[PDB]
Order: structure tokens, then C-alpha cells, then sequence
């Protein structure tokens, strides 16, 4: 059955047939790296591979067409390529490669897809911009935007710009990559739907985009200048990593979880009855326990802890927190997933209606 | 009529959807998925701006093999229960064995929050007086 590296489970609405049970592994291989857009994944394996499965209306799972897929379909275009990292945006997906390529394909609305034009894509296309020289560390996608961080601490992003978005001001949007700077060096970087974040490398938290719900964290008399990387200040430690969702942002320091945004569903994980906070606020529930890695969905949220234990917070419907099959409720606090207790859980990803999660048992 | 409606939604099929802001043109969304299906409760995911649109064109692909003398829809627009609009779209004759592409436009507020999963179009397909069928899709607004 299933091998002692474990499997990919996957929870919500995967547009898998039936059944199909939402479970599955790869032939001597092993996922590497997870990403999950509105509606749909994206799966990189240790052999270099790209598998896609969800959506494809935008043509976002770059197989040819944009005509329906109803399980995980490797990508045979990008076989000769060594493929390391991907992102999931709304409606589109971007590809980073070891020989120095990156690729896009879906929706292109806004410029996204960084190939110059406005036309959609339904296989990937290379954004000529990036070479060898741009080692990558990490991609990101939101809606109709898209962001590349390389290894020496360089930040690149495109698309929409119409809230100030992808942080390069007074432009409403781009077709090609435009670098971000604010002359240190970034660790980490995050697209949200309408909003974006970056961590420096002295641990502090920079934030961009729709100055609405309170997701920015900033004061009032700072949000008019919503369309440049601002610090947020509020938090005192140093921040190591941001997670930015649909209406909500997630931050991780060395001393707590911070959240701020809207929180209808529960995806604050500050309370039952706290709806929205416009500062910084600390999940006071899980306080004696250490995050490793937070991820953002839409309107849910997922902590990986220090041993490998999964909690999720926020929106329940069709089951994608990942806690039971027949649970569909909404969660205001950080809720332990027991169906993994007897797991180690190594990545989650978290889209807008879907999540995906690599566990191995014990 | 209850035969005649029978074999209409046997040979009716909606190949695909978009949704396009009526003034720059660019699609909002679209969708291949049969959302004229009853008795299953269908879902889209709706981007929020839809919300600042003046007017909203849709344009909505279907085959029909059965001919029909005046293929219309009536629309309600429901948040949490309670309608909010009501839509009347008439496509006329349907030739037998056709598919056609029929374009209307939608004329336009409470925040996307609360809409959110909160908002259900129900769809009634009529030949004339004849009803056909009744379609229900749940509105997202990310």
C-alpha cells in the first residue's frame, strides 16, 4: 500500500471523480513541494516533476486545453526541465526550474503571467526575464499577481497593481517582471488575493495592498500609503515567516503567531466572537506551542507545528480543515487535526475551497 | 407536458459560461460545468469587483436537440432566503439539433463578506409556459 514516505491526502474540493478517495502517492518518488490557488494544486516531486489537478478554466494547469481534469496529471511539456518550485494564484500557476526557466500559464487578465501581453495561457509559457543568474527560492501568486524571490534576497513581482498590490506604486499594472525593493534583503514573500507581504532578512514584516478589513495590520494614518512596502511595527520580535489569505494575514516570530484581518469564518483563530482586528493580534490559544510553518487559504489557515502536528482555524465548508468527513463547521480557534496525530505532517498548502497536505505515518 | 419537458432536458446540455465586465470587455469568469443540472446544488467562485460592475454580459453556450418554440429563463437572485431580484432573459425559437451562443446583459450594494455563500441564483428553464426545469447555484464572492 501506501509507501513509508507517505502520502499526498487531499481535503475540500479537488474536482476529483468518484472515488477516488482523496488520497495518493507517487513510483519511487516523492512530493517535494506543495501550492494550492482558488481552485486548484500544484505537486513537485523529488524526480523533478510537476503534477496538477482542480481547475482548469483558465488553463491554469498548462496541460493544452482548458477542458476538465478530475485527478493529478503530470505535466509533459516540462519533462526535460528540472522543475523546483510552483505557485498557485486565482486563476494561474508559475514554474520555477533548476537550469534557470520560469513558466506561467492560466488567466492574464492583469499581466500575471509576465509574458508582455494581456492573452490567457493554457500550456506554460517561459517569462525570458529570468535566467541562471536568478537562483529561486520561492514563488508566489495571488489574484492576478505574481511574485519571485530569489536566493540572495532579490524580490520580483507582477500583474495587478490597482490596490498597490505588488508594491510598485503610482503603476496600475505590469506584464513583466518588476523588481521591489526597500534596500534589504527579503526571506520571504507572500501574495494574498488583493494584498502582499515580505520578511528581510533582519526579521522585519513589510506590508502592501488593499487597504480594507484591516488585513495590511497598519494604523490608520500609515494606510494611505497602502501602494509602497510599509513595516508593521506593531510587532516587537522579529518576524520569520507571512502567510496572506483572502481578507486575513498570518504571521509567524520566534515568540508567537500573530494574525490581523477580517475573520468571519474563524480564520483569525482568536476567538469565537472575534470577527476582525485592523492590529496585530496573538493566537493567544496556542501560545506554550511552538509553528514551524503557517499557511494561508482564502479563509483558512493551517499551522504545522515543532513535531509535526497539523492545527486549522477558519472556514469548514466541504470539509477542507481537514479535521472530519463529516464535519463542516466553522472553526474559530486553532483545532488540532487528530485524524493525523499518528502522522508527521511535512507540507500543507491551502487554497480557496481545497486543501493539500504530505503526511507520513508513524 | 410532463413528457415534453422530460425530452427537452434529456437533449438540453450548457457547454460553457463567461461572465465579462460590459465595458472594458475582460471576462470575470468562466466556467465549463453543466449548471442548468437539477436537483444538485452547483457553486461558483464569483472575484468581489464583480460587485462595482454598472452592467455585467453574460454569454452562456448550449445544445439543445429538441426544437423549441420560446426558450426563456426566469432568475431569482437569493440572500439568505429572502430575493433580492428578479431577472426575465428570452432566447426565442431554438432550432433542433442547434447549439447556439445567447448573450444578455445584467444591470446592477452589501459588502462581498457577507454575500459570500450567502447568495443562491435560482434558475427556472421554460418553453413558453412549459417549465422545464429548476437550477440552483450557489454565489462566491472572492
Amino acid at each position: 500500500l501506501m509507501p513509508d514516505s507517505g502520502a499526498v491526502f487531499t481535503f475540500g474540493k479537488s474536482k476529483f471523480a468518484e472515488n477516488n478517495p482523496g488520497k495518493f502517492w507517487f513510483k519511487n518518488d516523492v512530493p517535494v513541494h506543495l501550492s494550492c490557488g482558488d481552485e486548484h494544486s500544484a505537486v513537485v516531486t523529488g524526480n523533478n516533476k510537476l503534477y496538477m489537478f482542480g481547475s482548469n478554466n483558465w488553463g491554469q494547469l498548462g496541460l493544452g486545453s482548458k477542458s476538465a481534469i478530475s485527478k493529478p496529471t503530470c505535466v509533459k511539456a516540462l519533462k526535460p526541465e528540472k522543475v523546483k518550485l510552483a505557485a498557485c494564484g486565482r486563476n494561474h500557476t508559475l514554474v520555477s526550474t533548476e537550469g534557470g526557466n520560469v513558466y506561467a500559464t492560466g488567466g492574464n487578465n492583469e499581466g500575471q503571467l509576465g509574458l508582455g501581453d494581456t492573452e490567457e495561457r493554457n500550456t506554460f509559457h517561459v517569462i525570458s526575464f529570468f535566467t541562471s543568474e536568478h537562483k529561486i527560492k520561492q514563488l508566489s501568486a495571488g489574484s492576478n499577481t505574481s511574485a519571485a524571490l530569489t536566493e540572495d534576497g532579490r524580490l520580483f513581482m507582477w500583474g495587478d497593481n490597482s490596490e498597490g498590490q505588488i508594491g510598485l506604486k503610482n503603476v496600475s499594472n505590469v506584464c513583466v517582471p518588476q523588481q521591489v525593493t526597500i534596500g534589504k534583503p527579503v526571506s520571504w514573500i507572500s501574495c494574498g488575493y488583493y494584498h502582499s507581504a515580505f520578511v528581510t532578512t533582519d526579521g522585519e514584516l513589510y506590508v502592501f495592498g488593499e487597504p480594507e478589513n484591516g488585513k495590511l495590520g497598519l494604523p490608520n494614518q500609515l494606510l494611505g500609503n497602502h501602494r509602497t512596502p510599509q513595516l508593521v511595527s506593531e510587532i516587537p520580535e522579529k518576524v520569520i515567516q507571512v502567510a496572506c489569505g483572502g481578507e486575513h494575514t498570518v504571521v509567524l516570530t520566534e515568540n508567537a503567531v500573530y494574525t490581523f484581518g477580517l475573520g468571519q469564518f474563524g480564520q483569525l483563530g482568536l476567538g469565537t466572537f472575534l470577527f476582525e482586528t485592523s492590529e496585530p493580534k496573538v493566537i493567544e490559544n496556542i501560545r506554550d506551542q511552538t509553528i514551524s510553518y503557517i499557511s494561508c487559504g482564502e479563509n483558512h489557515t493551517a499551522l504545522i507545528t515543532d513535531i509535526g502536528l497539523m492545527y486549522t482555524f477558519g472556514d469548514g465548508r466541504h470539509g477542507k480543515l481537514g479535521l472530519g468527513l463529516e464535519n463542516f463547521t466553522n472553526h474559530f480557534i486553532p483545532t488540532l487535526c487528530s485524524n493525523f496525530l499518528r502522522f508527521i505532517v511535512k507540507l500543507v498548502a491551502c487554497g480557496g475551497c481545497h486543501m493539500v497536505v504530505f503526511a507520513a505515518p508513524h | 407536458k410532463d413528457e415534453r419537458a422530460r425530452e427537452i432536458l434529456r437533449g438540453f446540455k450548457l457547454n460553457w459560461m463567461n461572465l465579462r465586465d460590459a465595458e472594458t470587455g475582460k471576462i470575470l469568469w468562466q466556467g465549463t460545468e453543466d449548471l442548468s443540472v437539477p436537483g444538485v446544488e452547483h457553486e461558483a467562485r464569483v472575484p468581489k469587483k464583480i460587485l462595482k460592475c454598472k452592467a455585467v454580459s453574460r454569454e452562456l453556450n448550449f445544445s439543445s436537440t429538441e426544437q423549441m418554440e420560446k426558450f426563456r429563463l426566469e432568475q431569482k437572485v437569493y440572500f439568505k432566503g429572502q430575493c433580492l431580484e428578479e431577472w426575465f432573459f428570452e432566447f426565442g425559437f431554438v432550432i433542433p439539433n442547434s447549439t447556439n451562443t445567447w448573450q444578455s446583459l445584467i444591470e446592477a450594494m452589501m459588502p462581498a463578506s457577507v454575500l459570500t455563500g450567502n447568495v443562491i441564483i435560482e434558475t427556472k428553464f421554460f418553453d413558453d409556459d412549459l417549465l422545464v426545469s429548476t437550477s440552483r447555484v450557489r454565489l462566491f464572492y472572492v
